[PDB]
DNA sequence: GCAGACACTA
DNA sequence: TAGTGTCTGCTTT
């Protein structure tokens, strides 16, 4: 029964959590003071939001959090009536809490919860904010309605830098006592793209499939991310080079055409070097190829035509 | 159980060693199960690679007699809504062992069709109940999957089947049923496979019925090309040569004669021409742009329907005009 | 429907490692299950404990939005025929030991009507955690 | 009695005339029980429905039509839930029990066949749901997909189902069949009427059969006892006369917009279908050897564009006027 | 401890964050409602969150009820034992109806019942309509506060009709209650920069001992003015100020980043954003901000109708033709996110190219498609009546196309002479 | 009664004043009704294809074809949305009303064709304007006429049959109904004015009506009706040929586009287009009429006309797939202004 | 975002 | 007194 590294090596205190020094320091300060108001935590997945909330609740309450709170996550019936009733009962049932401590309502993955439940939560806060406090763990703050965010201090988690992920990887390697190579670690960081959970999964797979962590083994088990390949494809000068890159990196690797079109659209949205006219022309061509793919024609000829038209509009004769 | 099923579901692998092509994935999964750790395997690739066959063989090898009870199979055939993932998956991935302390495997085949709320509930399930139950996700389109799910699942890429895997499977099929196949037909099947085992098995099943005598004879290029209907490479080369040197009259006559001699399709001719023209050296890139754009437009029009003669003359005119640069 | 009948199956158990056994009347258990359903109690607990003074303890307690519910089944021999707790060998009876079972409410709701018309109900579970109800 | 399309519909596998490969594969399957999932595709009116009906008749028989055959079409609701539940219910039924007469007479396979016509117009979600039902339940059931649009069927379905292309029914592919029909129905042709009918027809035999029936009815009504000529089938087929096409070409040759527009209006007020006019103009322009390569390529591209526009459900008058104006200005 | 916005609640009418005109025209509105005969039976308040839409009425009831603090605020989280939520609001209205004398308790429905199911949404309209035309002596005041916030996009919404797109008074309320004679709609605006700055001054000087403990007394002015200018919500401003004051330092504070409006987005696409000079980042941020509005019909029509107001229709005709052609080409992509991006990008690029001749602009108009549909329905029912009356004495089959094209003018002309 | 469209309608098959080739062809078809296959009619609007269908039904069935039999049927789509259709009934045949929306068109066709079929002579179904279907109803008709081709006959009349899918065109016999020449329309009008003995000094007005309606029987008859009732049943050679508000509005819009080419002119064109489109009309015929009126301007040269017709074809293609119509209409108008300026 | 009209002291 | 700050629009079966 070997527990996976994502769950076995998850942090239990806020000290082990790295990536945003200011936010962790703020969480430690607000736990030491104990005056924790409502907050919303948002960011790209795999950065350490829900584990940070759990660790904060742990080292803020202890036995009280362990025994006498009601934590709800996405794996429950999040209907309006049942959630209303559950949070209404949880707002009651006060204990001999310390004067600087309050109940915490952990809300994990609240982006998919219905608007009526948000209104019921609004009423619950406006009626019993004195006894309990709410904590929100989500990906983006747009899915939360406007009135909820006015009663809370929104905290944003930035993407983890390479230094913090590398430090965590070295700590986990020292804990596991496994050989490593600097090239392999650099490849792991490059493949992760700031995703801590993906980096942990890749390192665990490398360790359990090849032993020593090396760049060659990592590249063998997992290839380069497709956004980088598509970005290099769109920035290619010659059409033949772009066609060869497309074929040898997506057609021979087993990549669906619709996924390639979606990645091209995402890259073109976030591209910055191209001009506005070139960007909109590329977006139009990507959309035309996407509707052609959706209507049924899912062959490589459509991708080749998209690349040819993109090169033609880039060169402009 | 055998000799009563289609060839696709007749040579389905039952063990891990019977899966060919993705040797690295098989070795990595074997190391994972030898160490005793399943890191929420996620399989991605084109259809026909063998993701579900591999995962079913792996589950059989791990479990044995516990496949009936502890292994759960999920698909798009049954209802997969918010209530289904909320109740059935939660109830199944909450139980203890019965005879062996092995992990719990849940097969999410073609899981790309699930709703966003269902995907979010599923990923909150995988995060919470990971200490005893490990899920497996199978999909062909990664754009339909929530990016949070990909972070929590170890992604494994299923490459198209290489030439050696197709040749080994062809040899295994031939030995089992005592069938002889010519090396030219083998090369034709390698070219036509395009990294698909199901297509190879389907065309091999039909070529057996094409021959009047199942035994005491071989399968040549003519039988393979007549069975599926793919154009011969010689026919494609002759059509391209006629287009290149003859402008419209004898070129159109040759194209019509080739198409009417056997019943060739415009589409298959289009992939034949693009395949034999991809290796051409054209240092202007305007010919390449024009050829790609016009051929894609013609293929789209054929997919939408139209006149066969009109589309064939359109192909001829596009090829002639593009090469004029 | 006999196409993909996987056969075998069976949530059976071995009698060599039975944690404890209990025999109770159907009427006594039906009242407990009926009260357990309408109140809610999405998570339920099974407690088994023997006493040297023959004061055996067995109850179906649960937690819900109401709080803590303690449906204490009777301990006398009038409607509780037999109750002993084993040490994982099904032959070595031990007194003072407690067996705690964490069961879902959905499983309990299925046997509520089964015990509505019954004479004797037999409870048996092992160390593996599976429960057999006769 | 019955129209010749349905009266002369094939009932046996050997009654076909052009699709040799699929029919002989099914015939060699008749002595076995390893029939795979089939994907029938090709031009309209090539007999895919006739082929599957004949195969079913050879396999099961009229007694087993009502017990081992399920057909789902566009005539009823084809939603995701209804199709899902119906396919799951029928693809789970046990093997039927044939009588001793059925086993003695016909070779009864141990499986059942599910036929899904016009599968092109089926949503992708339904096909995704049906993928696993086709795959893991295929022990004693099979699925047949018939559709004239290959691209409308997604990639996973094209892999599980064996691809059986149906050849376009050209002239020599159906000359014998039309000759047999003419002898059976007592239809007289002088030199090349049947060949002309297949030339007019777009690679199908049903339209040709309907045209032959109309010509025979007209000849019977006329009652003079003469044979059908090519002019009669050309007139009843909507074929533009050669003189009018020559006039169209001559007016296009002259570089005047007003006369061209007036003649286009006069041609369109006759209500003639623009597709036939486009095809006749295209074949005349390619057949003519008085034009160079660049003009031929340009006019072929414009004709292809106009054909796509017309097939996309646009106005015939505007499209034909634009095509003739573009041709005149080359 | 205690929230700053809760411990610093206003106690008089001079501490609430509201404009003088808004205070005046809610005071005159509420004063006339307390009379036995009132022109407006109920009061409707619509505006953004945190705009003093409820506290102002709270002290207003505090200083008007004792003339003849009695507030009957509806609690939607009540269940009421074995009572459906649909009938709960019906019982609340009749329970608070019997307060016309002696008690005189004002009704403040801040938390309206959730209206998302078909049955419960339709019930909400006639429940207040039955209370309007009821011929009963006297009248207790009733104030309904509705927050204007758009509901975020969800999955598998099927037809994707109204209400669920944006939770606003116009979407849920029907036409009968919107322009009812016995109803006043007093809109609300976000808190001004001056009022927010004054309130933050008051909070800072009230918390002088806490702020002077750390190194925040010198830095407070920049933080508070940035907070006041960044958002118009007083509650969010107080929350951010409390978080910053509790914070030791070196922490970048965050704000809700409230979504922009429909006409605001239209102006952003046509004119441009001064905050973001770069064109690429403006559209990309707007997409992730409100995709729920861009991936919706009538927005492209709004761009089509308001693009001639850039220079009062005095710009390049070729540029206008290119813009309209690009929108028409976008319309063929079956309403995809890629389709919306290309057309808006082209419009913004063109208007940036011709931005030099943009000194004077015009007003934008939301497209009149509802009127076109209404006249279409009227013509449809008129044609149905014409076919019904013309088929009872003879036979006439010409399909619907010939009636609209040929018989739409010839047929009335012939009957005019006869 | 009210109009010449329905009053002096040709009852018998032998009372047709148009060309006799089509009449002889349909008489040959109607000689053996048992062997008659599914039929499809294509031609210009107003030619009278429904008259040929009624004459064929008279030849096959006999007297009693024209029966009112107004019936109302209720149909239920997915979820919950009641639909109403005032379908017309008749003994031995039934006519389909295509007035329902294209999206929810499968339910009505499927239910009513199953109701006419049942299991059981045959009952014929007439389906006018079959081009409005979104190919789903077309597939439904295809399957219905394939599977149940023992007791059902489909006779569909339509104009510009290009949107009709290829499989349907293969399974149905093609009937061509060309519009009559000016001589036949003049003869019909002369027969009408002789029947009612109205005043007529010069026959040039009859030729003017015949040539001004573009070979349309209904349009010519209604134009004759409008001027006859407005002139006390006394036609005059000096009486101008009047046109509906449709043609006047189209010509005024064309003149405004040709004269004024500006963004203000564009928004007034938008207002005119919205006022036109507020009457439940398809935009394809509006685009065709605008293109034909633009090509009739004498001041334009061949290059402007070629550009106008090319962009008209392009925007008609765009309108073919587009959900809206105002976008493509304004695009075509703006392109025309750009070319003219 | 922008046009039209008002509050308020610099 | 001319600038700077800010309310109303600009919206439906
Ligand atoms: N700063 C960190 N230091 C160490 N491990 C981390 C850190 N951030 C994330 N992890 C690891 O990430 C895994 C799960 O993190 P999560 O908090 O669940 O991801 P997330 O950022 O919350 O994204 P979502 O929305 O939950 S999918 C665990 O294995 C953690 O150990
Ligand atoms: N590597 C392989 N070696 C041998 N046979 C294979 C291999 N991959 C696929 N096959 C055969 O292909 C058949 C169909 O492939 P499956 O594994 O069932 O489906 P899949 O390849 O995973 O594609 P999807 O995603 O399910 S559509 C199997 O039953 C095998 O007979
Ligand atoms: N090989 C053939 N020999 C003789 N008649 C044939 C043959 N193929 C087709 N037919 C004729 O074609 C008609 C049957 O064709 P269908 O099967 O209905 O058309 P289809 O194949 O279904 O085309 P679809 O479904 O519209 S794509 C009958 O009139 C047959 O006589
Ligand atoms: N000077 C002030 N003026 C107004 N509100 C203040 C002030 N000082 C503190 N507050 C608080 O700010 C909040 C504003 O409340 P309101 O905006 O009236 O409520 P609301 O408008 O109903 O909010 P929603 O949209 O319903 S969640 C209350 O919690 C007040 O106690
Ligand atoms: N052979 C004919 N002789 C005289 N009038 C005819 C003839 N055929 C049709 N019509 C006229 O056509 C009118 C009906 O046209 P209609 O069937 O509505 O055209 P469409 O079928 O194109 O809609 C009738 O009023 C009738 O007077
Ligand atoms: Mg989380
Ligand atoms: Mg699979
Ligand atoms: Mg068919
Ligand atoms: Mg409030």
């Amino acid at each position: 029964l070997q527990l996976p590294w994502v769950e076995k090596y998850r942090p239990q205190v806020l000290s082990d959590i790295v990536g945003n020094k200011e936010t962790i320091d703020r969480l430690q300060q607000i736990a030491k003071d104990g005056n924790m108001p409502h907050m919303i935590i948002s960011g790209m997945p795999g950065i350490g939001k829900t584990t940070s909330v759990h660790c904060l609740a742990h080292e803020l309450l202890g036995r009280s959090y362990a025994d006498g709170v009601l934590e709800l996550n996405a794996s429950d019936d999040r209907g309006i009536d049942v959630v209303r009733n559950q949070i209404k009962h949880f707002a009651q049932k006060k204990l001999h809490l310390p004067p600087g401590k309050h109940k915490i309502v952990i809300l994990d993955e609240a982006d998919s919860m219905t608007a009526g439940a948000q209104q019921a939560l609004r009423r619950t806060m406006e009626l019993y904010s004195n006894s309990t406090r709410f904590a929100f763990a989500c990906n983006q703050s747009n899915k939360i309605i406007e009135p909820l965010q006015s009663r809370c201090a929104i905290l944003r988690y930035s993407k983890l830098s390479d230094e913090d992920v590398l430090k965590r990887l070295l700590q986990i390697i020292k804990l596991e006592d496994v050989k490593y190579t600097n090239d392999g670690l650099e490849a792991i960081i490059f493949t992760a793209e700031g995703d801590m959970r993906q980096a942990i999964n890749n390192l665990q797979s490398t360790v359990a499939g090849h032993g020593l962590v090396n760049a060659d083994n990592v590249f063998k088990i997992v290839d380069s991310p497709h956004p980088l390949i598509v970005k290099k494809m769109l920035l290619a000068s010659n059409l033949e080079d772009s066609i060869q890159i497309l074929r040898t990196d997506l057609w021979k690797k087993g990549y669906s055409s619709i996924d390639i079109v979606t990645t091209s659209f995402r890259v073109t949205k976030n591209l910055a070097q191209v001009k506005e006219s070139v960007r909109l022309e590329m977006i139009k061509e990507i959309g035309l190829t996407h509707m052609r793919i959706l209507e049924g024609v899912g062959t490589y000829l459509q991708l080749a035509s998209m690349l040819a038209k993109i090169h033609k509009l880039n060169n402009k004769a | 159980s055998k000799e009563n099923l289609p060839w696709v579901e007749k040579y389905r692998p039952e063990t891990l060693d019977e899966v060919y092509g993705q040797n690295e994935v098989i070795t990595t999964v074997r190391k994972f199960v030898d160490e005793g750790k399943l890191p929420h395997l996620l399989f991605y690739g084109p259809p026909g690679t063998g993701k579900t066959s591999t995962i079913v063989a792996l589950a059989r090898e791990i479990y044995g007699k516990n496949y009936s009870n502890m292994v759960l199979e999920l698909n798009a055939s049954d209802d997969r809504g918010i209530d289904v993932v909320r109740n059935q998956i939660k109830d199944f991935a909450s139980t203890r062992q019965i005879f062996s302390k092995g992990f719990k495997l849940i097969i999410l085949d073609e899981a790309d069709a699930m709703t966003n709320a269902a995907q979010n509930a599923l990923r909150r399930v995988i995060e919470r109940y990971t200490k005893n139950t490990r899920f497996c996700v199978l999909a062909n389109y990664a754009h339909k999957l929530t990016p949070a799910l990909l972070s929590r699942c170890t992604r494994f890429r299923f490459q198209p089947l290489p030439q050696e895997a197709i040749e080994r499977r062809i040899a295994n099929v031939l030995v089992h049923e005592k069938l002889k196949l010519s090396p030219n037909a083998e090369k034709a099947l390698i070219e036509l496979s395009n990294g698909d085992m199901r297509r190879v098995l389907n065309v091999l099943q039909s070529c057996k019925a094409t021959l009047d005598n199942p035994d005491e004879d071989e399968i040549s290029d003519d039988v393979i090309y007549e069975c599926c209907g793919a154009p011969r490479p010689s026919d494609l080369k002759a059509v391209l040569k006629s287009i290149l040197e003859d402008d419209w009259g004898t070129a159109h006559y040759t194209l019509n004669k080739v198409r009417s001699a056997k019943g060739l399709a415009l589409i298959d001719l289009i992939e034949g021409i693009v395949k034999i023209l991809e290796d051409y050296e054209l240092q202007n890139e305007e010919t390449r742009v024009h050829l790609l754009t016009k051929l894609a437009d013609i293929e789209y029009s054929i997919s939408k329907g139209g006149n066969d003669q009109i589309q064939g003359s359109a192909v001829i005119g596009a090829i002639k005009a593009s090469f004029e640069n | 429907y006999l196409i993909k009948d996987f056969d075998t199956n069976g949530l059976e158990l071995d009698r060599e490692r039975i944690s404890f056994e209990a025999i109770i009347k159907g009427e006594a258990l039906h009242s407990a299950l009926k009260d357990l359903k309408e109140i809610g109690c999405k998570e339920c607990y099974v407690y088994a404990k023997t006493e040297a003074n023959d004061e055996n303890v067995f109850a179906l307690i649960s937690k819900s939005q109401l709080g803590f519910s303690k449906i204490k089944l009777p301990s006398n021999r009038s409607i509780l025929e037999k109750l002993q707790v084993f040490d994982g060998d099904s032959t070595t009876v031990i007194d003072g030991f407690a067996v705690i079972g964490f069961f879902d409410f959905t499983s309990f709701d299925k046997i509520r009507k089964s015990t509505k018309i019954a004479s004797k109900v037999l409870f048996r579970m092992d160390v593996h955690g599976v429960l057999s109800v006769n | 009695q019955q129209p010749w399309v349905e009266k002369y519909r094939p009932k046996n596998l050997d009654e076909v005339t052009a699709q040799d490969h699929a029919v002989t594969v099914l015939k060699k399957t008749l002595k076995s029980a390893n029939l795979p999932h089939m994907l029938f595709y090709g031009p309209p009116g090539t007999g895919k429905t006739s082929t599957i009906l004949a195969l079913t008749k050879e396999l099961y028989g009229p007694d087993l039509m009502k017990s081992r055959i399920l057909e789902l079409n566009a005539s009823d609701e084809r939603g995701i839930s209804i199709v899902r539940e119906k396919v799951k219910n029928f693809a789970r039924l046990t093997v039927s029990k044939p009588s001793k007469h059925d086993l003695e007479n016909y070779p009864c396979p141990p499986y059942k066949i599910i036929i899904l016509d016009e599968a092109d117009s089926m949503t992708a979600d339904a096909q995704s749901a049906l993928r696993r039902t086709m795959e893991t339940y295929s022990g004693v059931t099979r699925f047949c997909l018939i559709c004239n649009y290959v691209t409308r069927i997604i990639d996973p379905l094209a892999s599980r189902c064996s691809k059986f292309r149906f050849k376009a029914l050209d002239a020599s592919n159906a000359i014998d069949r039309l000759r047999f029909i003419s002898e059976q129905e007592n239809v007289k042709c002088d030199d090349g009427v049947l060949e002309r009918i297949l030339d007019i027809s777009a690679g199908d035999l049903r339209r040709g059969i309907t045209l032959l029936q109309s010509a025979s009815k007209g000849a019977q009504y006329l009652g003079d006892g003469k044979n059908i000529t090519s002019t009669q089938v050309e007139e009843l087929a909507g074929v533009v006369p050669h003189d009018i096409l020559i006039e169209i070409v001559e007016k296009v040759k002259s570089g005047d917009f007003d006369e061209i527009k007036k003649y286009v209006n006069t041609f369109m007020k006759s209500g003639w279908s623009a597709a036939s006019v486009v095809n006749q103009l295209h074949e005349y322009y390619i057949t003519n050897d008085n034009f160079d390569t660049n003009f031929k390529n340009q006019i072929s591209w414009l004709l292809f564009t106009t054909d796509s526009r017309l097939n996309n459900g646009t106005n015939e008058h505007i499209q034909l006027l634009n095509l003739l104006v573009k041709i005149s200005q080359l | 401890g205690e929230q700053w916005y809760e411990k610093f609640k206003p106690n008089c009418l001079e501490q609430v964050a509201i404009h003088k005109r808004k205070l005046k025209d809610v005071q005159e509105a509420l004063d006339a409602m307390f009379l036995p005969n009132a022109k407006h039976r109920i009061l409707l308040l619509s505006g953004p969150s945190g705009c003093s839409k409820s506290t102002v009425i709270k002290e207003l009831s505090k200083i008007l009820v004792p003339k003849y603090h009695k507030v009957t605020e509806f609690r939607g989280d009540c269940i009421v034992n074995d009572l459906p939520q649909m009938e709960s609001f019906s019982e609340f209205l009749k329970g608070a109806r019997y307060l016309v004398m002696s008690n005189l308790s004002l009704i403040l429905i801040e938390d309206l019942p959730n209206v998302f199911h078909i049955d419960t949404r339709r019930r909400f309209q006639q429940l207040i309509l039955q209370w309007l035309y009821s011929s009963e002596p006297l009248l207790p005041p009733l104030v309904i506060c509705i927050t204007e916030c758009e509901i975020p996009e969800n999955d598998n919404n099927y037809r994707k009709f109204g209400i669920d797109y944006t939770f606003s008074a116009e979407t849920i309320m029907n036409k009968e209650i919107l322009m009812h004679p016995r109803l006043k709609r007093i809109k609300f605006n976000p808190i001004n920069s001056t009022l927010l700055k004054k309130h933050l001054k008051f909070i800072c000087v009230q918390n002088m001992k806490m702020l002077k403990e750390k190194n925040k007394w010198n830095k407070r002015q920049e933080v508070i003015d940035y907070i006041a200018q960044e958002t118009g919500d007083i509650r969010s401003a107080i929350t951010t100020l409390q978080f910053w004051a509790t914070s030791s330092g070196s922490l970048p504070i965050s704000t809700r980043e409230s979504t922009i409006s429909y006409f605001h987005a239209i102006g952003k696409v046509i004119h441009g954003s001064h905050s973001t000079n770069n064109d690429n980042e403006m559209i990309n941020n707007l997409f992730e901000n409100s995709n729920n509005l861009l991936s919706k019909e009538d927005f492209k029509l709004g761009i089509l109708e308001n693009y001639n107001t850039f220079n009062k229709g005095e710009f390049s005709i070729s540029d206008a033709s290119s813009i309209v052609d690009c929108l028409s080409e976008c319309d063929n992509m079956n309403g995809l996110p890629e389709s919306n991006e290309y057309g808006l990008r082209e419009v913004r690029k063109t208007f940036r190219n011709i931005s030099k001749q943009g000194h004077n602009h015009g007003t934008v108009y939301f497209p009149r498609e509802w009127k076109v549909r209404k006249l279409q329905n009227s013509f449809k029912v008129q044609a149905e009546d014409w076919l019904n009356v013309s088929l009872y004495k003879y036979n006439a089959v010409h399909s619907f196309r010939n009636i609209t094209l040929e018989f739409g003018y010839y047929a009335p002309l012939i009957r005019k002479c006869q | 009664m009210s109009l010449w469209v329905d009053k002096y309608r040709p009852k018998s098959l032998n009372a047709l004043s148009h060309n006799e080739e089509l009449t002889n062809f349909l008489k040959s078809l109607s000689d053996q009704p048992r062997d008659l296959p599914h039929l499809l009619l294509y031609g210009p609007n107003g030619t009278g294809k429904k008259t040929r269908c009624m004459a064929l039904l008279e030849s096959i069935f006999g007297p009693g074809v024209y029966r009112l039999k107004i019936d109302v049927r209720q149909f239920v789509t997915a979820s919950n949305r009641k639909l109403e259709l005032n379908v017309v009934s008749s003994p031995y045949h039934l006519e389909i009303t295509p007035s329902d929306m294209g999206n929810n068109d499968r339910i009505v066709i499927q239910e009513l064709l199953k109701e006419v079929a049942q299991m059981e002579r045959y009952k014929c179904v007439i389906i006018n304007e079959a081009n409005s279907l979104t190919k789903d109803a077309q597939a439904a008709l295809r399957r219905t006429m394939e599977k149940y081709s023992k007791n059902i006959r489909l006779i569909m009349v339509c104009d510009s049959m290009s949107p009709i899918i290829a499989p349907i065109k293969s399974r149905c016999l093609l009937i061509r109904c060309p519009a009559p020449s000016d001589s036949e329309i003049s003869t019909i009008l002369s027969d009408v004015v002789t029947n009612e003995r109205i005043q007529l000094e010069t026959k040039d007005i009859l030729k003017r009506i015949a040539q001004a309606s573009n070979g349309n029987l209904r349009v010519s008859l209604l134009m004759l009706e409008s001027m006859a009732l407005n002139n006390e049943l006394a036609l005059k050679s000096s009486s101008p040929i009047i046109k509906p508000d449709w043609i006047i509005v189209i010509h005024k819009l064309t003149r405004k586009i040709v004269k004024e080419r500006s963004v203000n002119s564009l928004i007034e064109c938008r207002a005119v287009l919205y006022d036109l489109l507020a009457h439940c009309i398809p935009a394809n015929i509006i685009l065709k009429e605008l293109t034909f009126s633009l090509l009739d301007v004498e001041t334009l040269n061949t290059t402007n006309k070629s550009s106008i017709i090319e962009y008209s074809s392009v925007f008609d293609e765009r309108l073919s797939l587009g959900n809206k119509a105002i976008f493509h209409l304004e695009g075509f108008i703006a392109k025309v202004m750009c070319c003219l300026d």
